[PDB]
This record gives structure tokens, C-alpha cells and sequence, in this order.
């Protein structure tokens, strides 16, 4: 039907608002190219690291 | 070379004594002794390890934040 | 309701021991100030200050031990068993109470009573 | 008498451990699972002339 | 007495040597459990020899079959996983026990007179252990094995004129290949037996004067036979060690290792993280602390020069750290520094670990330069501390 | 424990057979018990508990 | 004898993970115990895209 | 007259040990 | 560069085989093996696993036999001296997708699909790594472009993997009736791979619990024995002439 | 030569065949026999010393 | 465990070169140290020109 | 030295220079010469046990 992990990844977003808003601000701060070397990988990792730590201890219950 | 000793030694048979209850006898005083004699030694072993480790995490965190756009 | 933190079991234990020491220092100061001074000590100031500081340090130590061991055992329960409940923690309150307050009071029934009280208190939360 | 009873309990375990470690080395020299996995098959043959044998 | 008849069988010539060196040998009655690590290391050596002999009945020392023969041990032979895990984690238990053993002798100054030759034989044994364990770790022929063997044979290239011809003679070719693997297997069978002979001589040196004791004093006035008193004390440690060993064997057989050695050796691609086993990391850290090829190799040799010269420093007459407050403090700083060096060797070579590695290496060498100063200065303690 | 001493500990040959019997029977008792704890802690996860076992097309 | 990882290091060239050697884009050693630059072997072109070593 | 009893008691110990190291219950 | 070079760290999932008395979920092994032979096996080898390995773990003797007969194994030479083909038997290893490593690289853009017999033992935090990688395909962060022929995966070191996303929903159909979502197949295939790396785990864990308990009992007796022998020395009364 | 001597155990009636196959590591003289003979050939000379 | 030589020995059958066991046409030993005769496997005839074991 | 440099193979048998064949059997299977006296004692008894 619908992926349990994907649903849980959207439902854990409130727990990770701070890494999200820092990633969102990094995206804005690099919208100008500057010869294409600026990126937001670090803020990306912090957001998904927080998201993964929220989804991990509840995903395996929805799985048989 | 043998030593030349003069002493009186009284001994009791092993089968006339309690064998294990002495392990938990005056337990609080044993801990008191262990921390009292050895707190300087434990500080000279634990402080450099924890201090150097804490600085390395402190260094890596700042260096990771300076390279972030 | 609880989604504002960063955790870390070792960090949790360290911060809890530090908070315990602070609260124990405050409590020891209050207790030292409430008391009168022994009559042989009324006319000399320094031994009163020494006794106040000693009470501060001893209470800081005992409160730090409680505030550290409590959360340490709480996480070491919820880490190995890996279930989050109020049960995880009732054990930490019990072991903190029993160990520290029975080492301090030198009594086993007092250790059991203190652990039981801490268990109920941590259960309500 | 109580001492000899207490010592025999640990003597049960030392013998058990000694037996286990010896039998582990002995059975490790026995046939492995791959060797035992190639011990049954059928092969078919034909006909040969008189007075001769084929291996 | 005139020995007309036969008394206790232990004193007959059939068993007299065994009786006087193992049953009746006088031992200081106040030995603590820190004196049980010599027998633990002897047991670890026997465990390594027995399991390795039986593992060698299933291992093929060929670059085309070595990795798969280890997998065939773990998968096909009955109890093969146990022989493998008891041997791979036994080498770790061999080095934990021997490291605790070494620091016991450092804490109580067991290297001092009259036991200088005992320490010197021990230092040689440590060298034999390091070579034996290193070449054994190459045998599975994984990623860590291949690249580990590449650099340590390359260590000989630090010598200017004949360095390159030693490296190639070690390899048996222009690269680490089957010639290196086959000769490493042969040396790995022989060296443990040389270790057995070295430890027997190590023990014989110790029995010339007897063991040191936690007080560090003359102990002839209170001595007891080794059997049964220290046999049953060692037996407590042997069972404790077995519980410790069994936890690693059955519940965590791979934590003391790197997953990179479960990848078959690939000569084209280095792994991004390349490190030895944990018992070699402190040497690794001192090696990389020097930004020079020859400097790094010279520092590694100077580590064993300083250990060998330690029993010959002109020292004060007091052995145990329990009566040497300044030396006792320096010992715990050395222990912390050694733990720090092992952790640094586990890190990539970048800031701040280069600075921390260089300071940790310096402090390690400061322990051996300052100790002769301590005894020389403390020689005047009795004349200055009066009743 | 003296009544037990009089039957088994008096002769080493019997006391040795007592240690061999206890090694045997003690080892078997622990084997059964550890296996029972494993069965009770792993309900439904065994090979005999595969529902479609034997039904592969 | 280790193989320096590409696109790594402090100079945009090669970094050797074994003992921390940093090679520039031209392969010259700039930082780390290594005393020599990466060895240049004999090579030549054939027309434009066949390189013989 | 004990040596015969010590022999009989050590044979029982030997027999119990043999049945213990090798456990041939499937072969009996 | 700095953070992408190692990749994104995987979480800690509660695997059913984690715990000192926890076994593999054998139903999840059989399910995860069907995922392998229907998705993974076309590009990844499992050369350490035989068809007999599954008997008594996930499949019966007959099931594993019919499984091996379904495949064509080379053999020979015959009495005439040529290589022929025969149905697989239980002693036969799982078949290889390619003829050699260079053929594998030629089919996969120059990248080698590694052998999966030991992959959970061959990576750090391997079981969680494999699950997070397979379910962790998503869009790259802002300002990061991925070379055509590569796919972004933060869990891969460097973030660019030659593997495409292979665990699309309903990519497999299960025999028992479990909804085969991406997360379900990801769980099952790691249970299969973890067992393949360590097929001795269940016997190992039953042995560890048994003997650590027994050795603990011997340690209590060892302590009592040592204390019994030494008691005559430790409680002795020594009289000497000296004072200071 | 190995096929004969490793068969000397079969003269034992009860466990003779069992000792031969445990000695062989299988049902015939093969790689398991050669690999175990090599390990014992390395160890026995040090016992001989 | 050795392999007897065909058309050899003093019984027209098989001769073992190792320790001198002699077998006859029916694969029976007549002299030597071998206790038993040559074992007979499970064979059949599917047709005039077809064996199976 | 006389054996090493001038008669290096006369103390052995040429059959060991043929790779092992589990199918065919050498018509003259003997041990090394120093096992021959034991091997002749074994052969004389017309009974395996
Ligand atoms: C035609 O045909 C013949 C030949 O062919 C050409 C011959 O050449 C010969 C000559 C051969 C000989 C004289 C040699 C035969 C004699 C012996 C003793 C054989 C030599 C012995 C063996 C091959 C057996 C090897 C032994 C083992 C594998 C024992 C294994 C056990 C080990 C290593 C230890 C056991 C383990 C434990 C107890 C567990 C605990 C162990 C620990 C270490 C803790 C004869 C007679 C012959 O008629
Ligand atoms: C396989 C390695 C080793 C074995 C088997 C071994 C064995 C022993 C034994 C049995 C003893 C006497 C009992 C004891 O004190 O525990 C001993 C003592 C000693 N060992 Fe070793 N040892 C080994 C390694 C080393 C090393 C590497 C060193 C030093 C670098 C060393 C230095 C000493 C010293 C100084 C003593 C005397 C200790 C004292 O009397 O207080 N040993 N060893
Ligand atoms: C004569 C006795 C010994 C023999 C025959 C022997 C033989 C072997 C063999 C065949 C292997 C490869 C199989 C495997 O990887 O597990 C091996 C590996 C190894 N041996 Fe030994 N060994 C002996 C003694 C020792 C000793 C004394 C040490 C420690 C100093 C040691 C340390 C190792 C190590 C570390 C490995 C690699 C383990 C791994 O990563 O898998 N061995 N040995
Ligand atoms: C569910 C099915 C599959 C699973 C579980 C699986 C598993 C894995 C694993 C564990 C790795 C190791 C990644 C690493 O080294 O960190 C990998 C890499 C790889 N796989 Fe697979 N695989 C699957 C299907 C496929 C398919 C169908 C293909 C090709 C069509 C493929 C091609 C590759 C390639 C090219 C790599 C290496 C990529 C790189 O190193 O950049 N895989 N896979
Ligand atoms: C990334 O890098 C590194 C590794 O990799 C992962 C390592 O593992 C190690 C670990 C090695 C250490 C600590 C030192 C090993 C020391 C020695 C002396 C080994 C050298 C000996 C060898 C190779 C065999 C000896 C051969 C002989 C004697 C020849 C025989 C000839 C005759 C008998 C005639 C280090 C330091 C390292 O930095
Ligand atoms: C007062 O005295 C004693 C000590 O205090 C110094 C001891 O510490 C110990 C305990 C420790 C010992 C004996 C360590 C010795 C270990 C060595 C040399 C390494 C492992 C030993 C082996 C391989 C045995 C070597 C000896 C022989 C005879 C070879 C034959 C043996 C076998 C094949 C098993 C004992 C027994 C002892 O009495």
C-alpha cells in the first residue's frame, strides 16, 4: 500500500524543525551560483540524522 | 641464604572458619579506603584521557561548522 | 510535548551529576545556616566557615551521586532493554536511593525505604 | 563435609569444560559439510567386449 | 638424611625438577592478583598454539584460496567458527594480558636489580609476539591483511642504501603477492615455538632470585610454596579470564576487528581507512607522529631501546610505587598517555590528531628520560628526611 | 552434609565417579533449561513456525 | 607503498590514508612523511587517444 | 583385601568416564 | 569533501536477532531470500552460500532440491572431453550473474556489484547500513549535482552510487501474503543477508549463554576454594619481638 | 602410501571404520587429508626436539 | 584400501599389489590378508546396453 | 654430499614423480626404504588384524 517509512518520515518532521529551518536558510543563502561550489550537505545531514533517529524505533513495529 | 627468624605463629584450621562472609564485611570502609588512597591516582589517569577526548570533539565540531556555507 | 532536546546518555549522566552537586551545595548551605554554632565556637569565626563549607561539599557529593546514578541506571536500563516506559527509571530511582542513602545512613532498611520512595516518586512522572 | 560438597560443584564444571574443549578439537577433524555433501549420486554405463574389464 | 628408601614421589629424580620449580618453589606470601598475569599469558600462548595447529589443518596459504579457506572453516568444519574466534580473539586476549603484565612490572619496578635479565628477556618476547601476531593477521588475505603487509615490509626502505633490496627480499618479488603469503605462513608456524622457548628462559631468569612483591622489599622471611596457595589464586584468574574470553567469543566475536578484512584483498584499491589491530595502534601513533620516513622508523626502534635500557639506569634503592609518590604519579600519566596513543592511531591523520599525537609521543619518551633523574635525585632522600 | 560424606566422599574412586556423574547430569540439565528459555524468548521465529513451509511452487 | 586516494587532501591532489601524505595535482609531495614525489613512468602518445606506458 | 576394591571402584570410574566422554546412546 | 566523504551515519534499528537470547526470524529469512533471487541475484553474487545451506533454515529438503534443479550448472568433462550442462544439486553454490569481475563492471558502468555473502560483516554497522542504504535513495541537497549514470544516496560514502534504486514498491510478491513495501523488503533482505554472513549465530548464542552461566558457577567455587586454602594464612596470629 | 596406513585403523572391529574416516576427513584420501598431514608435519618435529 | 590389478594373481581374477591379496573371477579372495570379497554395488539393466549404479 | 650432489634420486622411487592418480594404481607400491623392515613384518601375517 503506502510505505510505512515514508509516512513516518513525514510524521517525525515536528521533532526536527530546528535542523529543517537551518537547512531551509542555507538553501536561500546559496541560491546564487558563485561558480557552483556552495552547498548545504552539512545541514542536509543534520536534518536527516534527526529524522532517522526519530523513525528508527517505531518503523520495525509496522513491519512483519 | 636462609634467614634466621624468631617468631610464634598460631593458626586455625580452614574447616573451623567462615570462608566467604569476610568479603562483605565492613564494605563501606573498604570503599572509603579505596577512594581515599587512590583519588589522586585516578585523577592522573582519567583527566588526560577525558580532557584530550573532549578537546578533539570540540575541535572537530568547530572545524565542521567553519567549512559549512 | 517532549520534542525539544538532543540527548546523549553519557551527557545526560554528566549533566545530572553536575545539577545534583549544585542542588546539594545549595541544600548544604541552607542547612549550615539554619544551625546555631557550638558554644565553644561562638567567639571565633573560622571554624564555623570550615564547617559550613564541609557541609556544602558533603551534601554536594551525596546529591551528585544520586543525580548521576539515577539517570545512569535509567539509561542503562532503557538502552539494553530498549523499551521506554515509567518502569525504566523506577529501577534507577530505587538503585540511587538504596545505594547512596544506605551508604550514607549505614542501614539496609533505610536503603530499602529510600529506594522505594524514590521509585514511587519517579513512577508518578 | 560441607567443603567437599561445595568443591564438587565446581568440579562438575571443570570436567564439563575440559570435555567440551577436547571434543571440539576432535570433531573439527571429522568430515566437513561440503565433504558430506558429495557422498551420493548415480552414474550410468554401457557394454564392453569379452574377457576385458573397465575401471 | 641418607636416602636409602623412597619418600614422596615428588622428590624422586623422575619428578624432582618439576617439584622444585612448580610445586615447592618459594613465593612471597603477599603477592596480589596482579601477579597472576604471567600464568594467564602462558595459557593464552597454549590456546593460540592448540587452536592454530587445528586451524592449519583447514587453511590454504595461497592468494587464490586463503580467503575462502577461512570462510570454509567458519561455514563447513564442525566447530570451525569456535576455533577461528578462539584464535582471532585469543591474540587479543594474549595482548591484553601481556600489557597488564608489563604495566605491573612498571608500577612495582620489577625490572630493577637483580631482575634486569628477566625484563630484557620479556622485551624480546614482546618483539616476538608483535611479529607473530602481525604475520598471522595477513593469513586471511583480506583488505586489511594485504595493505597491512604492504607498509610493514616497506618499513625496511627507510634504510638508504640497502633499504629497497631488503623490502624486495622480504616480499619475494616486486609486490606483496603469493610469495609473501606463503613465507608468512611458514614463519607464523615457527615463531610461536620460539616464543615458547623464550618464555621458558624468561621464567628461569625469574627463578634465579624469585618474584618481586607489592612492598618491593626483601621477602625471604615470609615465603610459601607455589602449590597450592598460588595455584588456587591463579585458578581464580583463569576462570575469570575464561568468562571474559567467552563474552568476546560468543557475544561479540567481531568488535575487536575491522570489517575491511571481510573483503578479499584488492591490490588496486586501498581502503579509505587502513589501520592495524588494536594492540599495535600505540606503535602506529608514534610512527605517524614523525613527519619523516627514517625518523618514524627510528622512533619505533627507540621505543624498544628505551625499554631495554630501563633496568640499567642508576636508580634509587626503593622499588614499589607505593613508597614512591612522584614515580607513582608519573606511572598513571604514562598509562593515560599510552591509552591516548592507541586512540590516536585509530584516527585519520589530520588536525588536531597530529599535534595530539606528537605531544603524546613526546610524553611517552619523557617517562624514560625522567625516571633516571628521579632515582638519581631520590638517592639523597634518606639523608634529607630525618627522624 | 555428613551423611552424604559417608557414602560418596569416603573413597576417592566413588568421589571421582560422583564428579563425572555430576558433570554429565549437570551439563544435560543446563542444556535443556537454556534451550527452554530460548524457545520461550523466540515464539514464532523458528523454522518449524514458517506458515508456508513445504508449499514453495 | 599505499595508494593515495584521489580528489582528497589539502592541495586538491592525492591523500594517502596510511600515514597522512598529501600530493598536489602534479603529484608532488607537499605534506606528510613521504620524501619523494609520485614516480613518473615512461609514456608517449600515438595519435590523440592511445597512450602507451 | 582392599586393592581388589580399589580396582573395582576405579574400573567403575573408568567406565563412567568412557560413557561420559564418548556418549554412545545412539549406538547402544 | 568534508561530510559527504564518509557519508551519512545510519540509525540503530531493532533487529529481531539482536539480544543475547534472540534468534533470526526464519520467516523473514525465507521472505528475504525471495527478494534476493528476484531483485538482487541478477547483479550480485553470493558465492559462499550453497543450496543445502537453506535446508532447515528457510526451505525444506524437497523445496531446496526443486530450487536447485531450476538452474543450469556447468560440469564435465564427459568421456569425450567436452564441458556440458546439468541441473543444479543441493551441493551447488548459488549461481553467479556474471562470468568475471570485468564482465560485472562492463554491465554496471564500470562499477563492481560486490559479493553479498559477508556484506553485513564487511561494513561498519553493517545490518543497519544495508537497510538505510537501500531505503535511503532521495534527492541530493541544494548545490550538489550527480554525474549521469549515478544516483544520490547520502548513506553511501561520497553520496554517488552506481546502484540504482532497486526496492520499488511491490517489486516482489511474497508467498505468505505480506505487503511487499520498500521497508518490508528492506527488512527481509537484511535478515537474509545477516544470516548469510553469520549462519552460526544461533548455535553461537546458545553456547555462550550456557557456558558463561556455568563458568560463573565455577568462579564462585574457585573463589571459595582459594579462600578455603588461604584462610589458615589470613587468620594466623604472628608474634614478633620488634616494636618500631 | 597414505591410503594404506590410514586404513590400518580398520583392523579394530567396533570403531575401526570410524577412526579411518575421521583420520581421512571424509570417505577417501583427498585435500582434507593432505592439509591435516601438513599441519602435523610442521608440529611433530618440535615435539621431536 | 588399495586397488587390485586385473588379469593378475594365481586365480585368474584380481591381484592386489600392496600386500598380495588374490581374488578370483567372482571377486572373491582366495589367499591374502583381506578379510572379505569385493563389494557388490546396486546395479541393474535398463536394456541390453545400459548399466546404472 | 655424495647423495645430494651425485645420487639425489636413487634413495627414492620414480613413481612419486607421477602426479597422484586415485584411479590407477602403481603395480609396485612400497614405502621409503627405512620403513621396509616394518612393512615386511606386516605383510608376512596373512591376516589384517
Ligand atoms: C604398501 O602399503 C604400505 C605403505 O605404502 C607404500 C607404507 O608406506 C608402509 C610404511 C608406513 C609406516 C611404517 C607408517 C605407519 C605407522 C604409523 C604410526 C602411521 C603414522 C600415523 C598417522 C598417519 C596418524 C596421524 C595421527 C593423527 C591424525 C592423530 C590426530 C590427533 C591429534 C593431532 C591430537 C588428538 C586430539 C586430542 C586428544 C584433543 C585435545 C588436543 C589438544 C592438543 C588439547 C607400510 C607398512 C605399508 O604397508
Ligand atoms: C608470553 C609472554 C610472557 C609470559 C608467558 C610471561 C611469564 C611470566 C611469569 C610466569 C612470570 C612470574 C609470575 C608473574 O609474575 O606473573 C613473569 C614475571 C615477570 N615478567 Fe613475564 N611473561 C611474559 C611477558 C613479559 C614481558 C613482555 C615483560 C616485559 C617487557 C615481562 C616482564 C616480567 C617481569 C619483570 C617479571 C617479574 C615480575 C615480578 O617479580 O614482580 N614479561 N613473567
Ligand atoms: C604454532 C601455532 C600457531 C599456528 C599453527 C597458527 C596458525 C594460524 C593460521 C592457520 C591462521 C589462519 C586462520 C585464521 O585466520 O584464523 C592464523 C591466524 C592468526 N594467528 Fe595464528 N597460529 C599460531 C599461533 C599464533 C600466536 C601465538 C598468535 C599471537 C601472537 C597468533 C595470532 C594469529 C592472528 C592474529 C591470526 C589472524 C586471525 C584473523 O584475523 O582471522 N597465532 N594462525
Ligand atoms: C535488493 C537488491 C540489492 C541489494 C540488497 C544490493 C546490495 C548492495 C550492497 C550491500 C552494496 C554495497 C554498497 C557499498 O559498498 O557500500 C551494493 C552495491 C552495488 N550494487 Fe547492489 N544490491 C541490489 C541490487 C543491485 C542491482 C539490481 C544492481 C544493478 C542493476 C546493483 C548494482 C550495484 C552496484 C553497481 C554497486 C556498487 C555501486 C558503487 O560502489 O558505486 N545492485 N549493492
Ligand atoms: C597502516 O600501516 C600499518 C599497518 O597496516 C595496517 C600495520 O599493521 C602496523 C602494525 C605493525 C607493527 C606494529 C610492527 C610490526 C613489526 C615487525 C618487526 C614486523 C616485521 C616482520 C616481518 C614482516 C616478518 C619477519 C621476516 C623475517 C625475519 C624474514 C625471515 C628470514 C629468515 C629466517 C632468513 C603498522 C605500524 C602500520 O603502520
Ligand atoms: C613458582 O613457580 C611458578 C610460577 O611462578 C613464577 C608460575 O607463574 C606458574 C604459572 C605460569 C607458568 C608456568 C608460565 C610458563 C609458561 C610458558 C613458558 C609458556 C606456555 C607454556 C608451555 C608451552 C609449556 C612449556 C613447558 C613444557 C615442559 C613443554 C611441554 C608441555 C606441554 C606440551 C603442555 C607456575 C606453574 C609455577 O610453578
Amino acid at each position: 500500500v503506502v510505505d510505512p517509512k515514508k509516512y513516518l518520515e513525514e510524521s517525525c518532521k515536528p521533532k526536527c524543525v530546528k535542523p529543517l529551518l537551518e537547512y531551509q536558510a542555507c538553501v536561500k543563502r546559496i541560491q546564487g551560483d558563485d561558480s557552483g561550489h556552495k552547498h548545504c550537505t552539512g545541514q542536509y545531514f543534520d536534518y536527516w540524522q534527526c529524522i532517522d533517529k526519530c523513525v528508527a524505533p517505531k518503523l520495525f513495529a509496522k513491519l512483519k | 641464604q636462609p634467614v634466621k627468624l624468631k617468631a610464634v605463629v598460631y593458626a586455625l584450621s580452614p574447616f573451623q572458619q567462615k570462608i566467604m562472609t569476610g568479603l562483605w564485611k565492613d564494605l563501606p570502609e573498604k570503599i572509603h579506603h579505596k577512594v581515599s588512597e587512590n583519588w589522586i591516582s585516578a585523577t592522573l589517569l582519567v583527566t588526560p584521557v577525558v580532557g584530550t577526548y573532549w578537546y578533539a570533539q570540540y575541535f572537530k565540531e568547530q572545524e565542521k561548522l567553519e567549512h559549512r556555507f | 510535548r517532549y520534542l525539544e532536546e538532543e540527548d546523549g546518555p553519557l551527557m545526560k549522566t554528566i549533566k545530572g551529576s553536575i545539577t545534583g552537586f549544585g542542588a546539594g551545595t545549595i541544600y548544604g548551605t541552607i542547612l549550615a545556616t539554619w544551625k546555631d554554632v557550638p558554644r565553644v565556637e561562638r567567639n571565633v569565626a573560622l571554624p564555623g566557615l570550615i564547617r559550613t563549607l564541609k557541609m556544602m561539599g558533603t551534601h554536594g557529593l551525596t546529591f551528585a551521586a544520586i543525580g548521576g546514578v539515577y539517570i545512569g541506571v535509567e539509561q542503562l536500563v532503557q538502552n539494553f532493554r530498549s523499551k521506554r516506559d515509567f518502569y525504566n527509571g523506577a529501577i534507577g530511582g530505587f538503585v540511587a536511593g538504596a545505594s547512596v542513602l544506605g551508604y550514607r545512613a549505614r542501614s539496609i532498611p533505610t536503603a530499602i525505604a529510600a529506594g522505594a520512595t524514590l521509585a514511587v516518586t519517579s513512577a508518578l512522572i | 563435609a560441607f567443603a567437599y560438597f561445595v568443591l564438587s560443584g565446581g568440579r562438575f564444571v571443570y570436567a564439563s569444560v575440559l570435555r567440551l574443549l577436547v571434543l571440539k578439537l576432535i570433531v573439527s577433524m571429522s568430515a566437513s559439510k561440503d565433504v558430506l555433501a558429495l557422498a551420493s549420486l548415480e552414474v550410468d554405463l554401457g557394454s564392453i567386449e569379452p574377457g576385458t574389464t573397465v575401471t | 638424611t641418607i636416602r636409602n628408601q623412597r619418600f614422596s614421589l615428588l622428590k624422586q629424580p623422575i619428578s624432582s625438577t618439576l617439584n622444585q620449580h612448580l610445586v615447592d618453589y618459594p613465593t612471597p606470601s603477599n603477592l596480589s592478583y596482579w601477579w597472576g598475569f604471567g600464568s594467564l599469558a602462558g595459557i593464552c600462548l597454549v590456546i593460540q598454539i592448540v587452536t592454530g595447529v587445528f586451524l592449519a589443518m583447514h587453511y590454504t596459504p595461497h592468494v587464490d584460496l586463503a580467503f575462502n579457506s577461512v570462510e570454509h572453516i567458519m561455514r563447513d568444519v564442525e566447530g570451525g567458527w569456535l576455533l577461528r574466534y578462539m584464535h582471532a580473539n585469543g591474540a587479543s586476549m594474549f595482548f591484553i594480558v601481556v600489557y597488564l603484565h608489563i604495566f605491573r612490572g612498571l608500577y612495582y619496578a620489577s625490572y630493577s636489580s637483580p631482575r634486569e635479565f628477566v625484563w630484557c628477556l620479556g622485551v624480546v618476547i614482546f618483539l616476538l609476539m608483535i611479529v607473530t601476531a602481525f604475520i598471522g593477521y595477513v593469513l586471511p588475505w583480506g583488505q586489511m591483511s594485504f595493505w597491512g603487509a604492504t607498509v610493514i615490509t616497506s618499513l625496511a626502505s627507510a634504510i638508504p642504501v640497502v633499504g629497497d633490496t631488503i623490502v624486495t627480499w622480504l616480499w619475494g618479488g616486486f609486490s606483496v603477492d603469493n610469495a609473501t603469503l606463503n613465507r608468512f605462513f611458514s614463519l607464523h608456524y615457527l615463531l610461536p615455538f620460539i616464543l615458547v622457548g623464550a618464555s621458558l628462559l624468561h621464567l628461569a631468569a625469574l627463578h634465579q632470585y624469585g618474584s618481586n612483591n607489592p612492598l618491593g622489599v626483601h621477602s625471604e622471611m615470609d615465603k610459601i610454596a607455589f602449590y597450592p596457595y598460588f595455584y588456587v589464586k591463579d585458578l581464580v584468574g583463569w576462570v575469570a579470564f575464561a568468562i571474559f574470553f567467552s563474552i568476546w567469543i560468543f557475544y561479540a566475536p567481531n568488535v575487536l576487528g575491522h570489517p575491511d578484512n571481510y573483503i578479499p584483498a584488492n591490490p588496486m584499491s586501498t581502503p579509505p581507512h587502513i589501520v592495524p589491530e588494536w594492540y599495535f595502534l600505540p606503535i602506529y601513533a608514534i610512527l605517524r607522529s614523525i613527519p619523516d620516513k627514517a625518523g618514524g622508523v627510528a622512533a619505533i626502534a627507540l621505543v624498544f631501546i628505551c625499554l631495554l635500557a630501563l633496568p640499567f639506569f642508576k636508580s634509587m634503592y626503593v622499588r614499589s610505587s607505593s613508597f614512591r609518590p612522584i614515580y607513582q604519579g608519573m606511572f598513571w600519566l604514562l598509562l593515560a598517555d599510552c591509552l591516548l596513543l592507541g586512540w590516536i592511531g585509530c584516527q585519520p591523520v589530520e588536525a588536531p590528531f597530529v599535534t595530539i599525537g606528537q605531544i603524546s609521543s613526546l610524553v611517552f619518551f619523557l617517562f624514560f628520560a625522567i625516571t633516571p633523574i628521579l632515582g638519581r635525585v631520590g638517592r639523597g632522600i634518606p639523608n634529607s628526611y630525618t627522624d | 552434609f555428613e551423611g552424604f560424606y559417608k557414602l560418596i566422599m569416603r573413597r576417592n574412586s566413588v568421589y571421582v565417579t560422583f564428579i563425572i556423574a555430576g558433570a554429565f547430569f549437570g551439563e544435560r540439565a543446563v542444556d535443556y533449561g537454556v534451550h527452554k528459555l530460548w524457545e520461550r524468548n523466540n515464539v514464532g521465529k523458528r523454522y518449524e513456525d514458517i506458515s508456508v513451509l513445504g508449499q514453495r511452487p | 607503498g599505499c595508494i593515495p586516494l584521489p580528489n582528497a587532501g589539502d592541495y586538491g591532489g592525492w591523500f594517502c590514508p596510511c600515514h597522512g601524505s598529501h600530493y598536489d595535482i602534479s603529484g608532488r609531495i607537499r605534506k606528510g612523511p613521504a620524501p619523494y614525489n609520485l614516480e613518473v613512468p615512461t609514456y608517449s602518445f600515438l595519435e590523440e587517444n592511445k597512450l602507451l606506458i | 583385601t582392599i586393592d581388589i576394591q580399589a580396582a573395582a571402584g576405579w574400573g567403575i570410574a573408568a567406565a563412567a568416564g568412557a560413557i561420559w566422554v564418548v556418549q554412545p546412546f545412539g549406538w547402544i | 569533501a568534508d561530510e559527504a566523504e564518509h557519508g551519512l551515519e545510519c540509525p540503530n534499528y531493532p533487529w529481531p536477532h539482536e539480544g543475547i537470547l534472540s534468534s533470526y526470524d526464519h520467516a523473514s529469512i525465507r521472505r528475504g531470500h525471495q527478494v534476493y533471487q528476484q531483485v538482487c541475484a541478477s547483479c550480485h553474487s553470493m558465492s559462499l552460500i550453497s543450496y543445502r545451506d537453506l535446508v532447515g533454515v528457510a526451505y525444506t529438503e524437497e523445496e531446496a532440491k526443486a530450487m536447485a534443479a531450476e538452474i543450469e550448472v556447468v560440469d564435465g568433462p564427459n568421456d569425450e572431453g567436452e564441458m556440458f550442462t546439468r541441473p543444479g544439486k543441493l551441493s551447488d553454490r548459488l549461481p553467479e550473474p556474471y562470468s568475471n569481475e570485468s564482465a560485472a563492471r562492463f554491465a554496471n558502468g564500470g562499477a563492481y556489484p560486490p559479493d553479498l555473502s559477508l556484506v553485513t560483516k564487511a561494513r561498519h554497522n553493517g545490518q543497519n547500513y544495508v537497510f538505510a542504504l537501500l531505503t535511503g535513495y532521495r534527492d541530493p541537497p541544494a548545490g550538489i549535482s550527480i554525474r549521469e549514470g549515478l544516483h544520490y544516496n547520502p548513506y553511501f560514502p561520497g553520496g554517488a552510487i552506481a546502484m540504482p534504486k532497486m526496492l520499488n514498491d511491490e517489486a516482489v510478491e511474497y508467498e505468505d501474503g505480506t505487503p511487499a513495501t520498500e521497508a518490508q523488503m528492506g527488512k527481509d533482505v537484511v535478515s537474509f543477508l545477516s544470516w548469510a554472513a553469520e549462519p552460526e549465530m544461533e548455535e553461537r548464542k546458545l553456547m555462550g549463554f550456557k557456558w558463561i552461566f556455568l563458568l560463573s558457577l565455577a568462579l564462585l567455587q574457585a573463589a571459595y576454594y582459594r579462600r578455603l586454602k588461604w584462610s589458615v594464612l589470613k587468620s594466623r596470629k604472628l608474634v614478633l619481638d620488634v616494636v618500631n
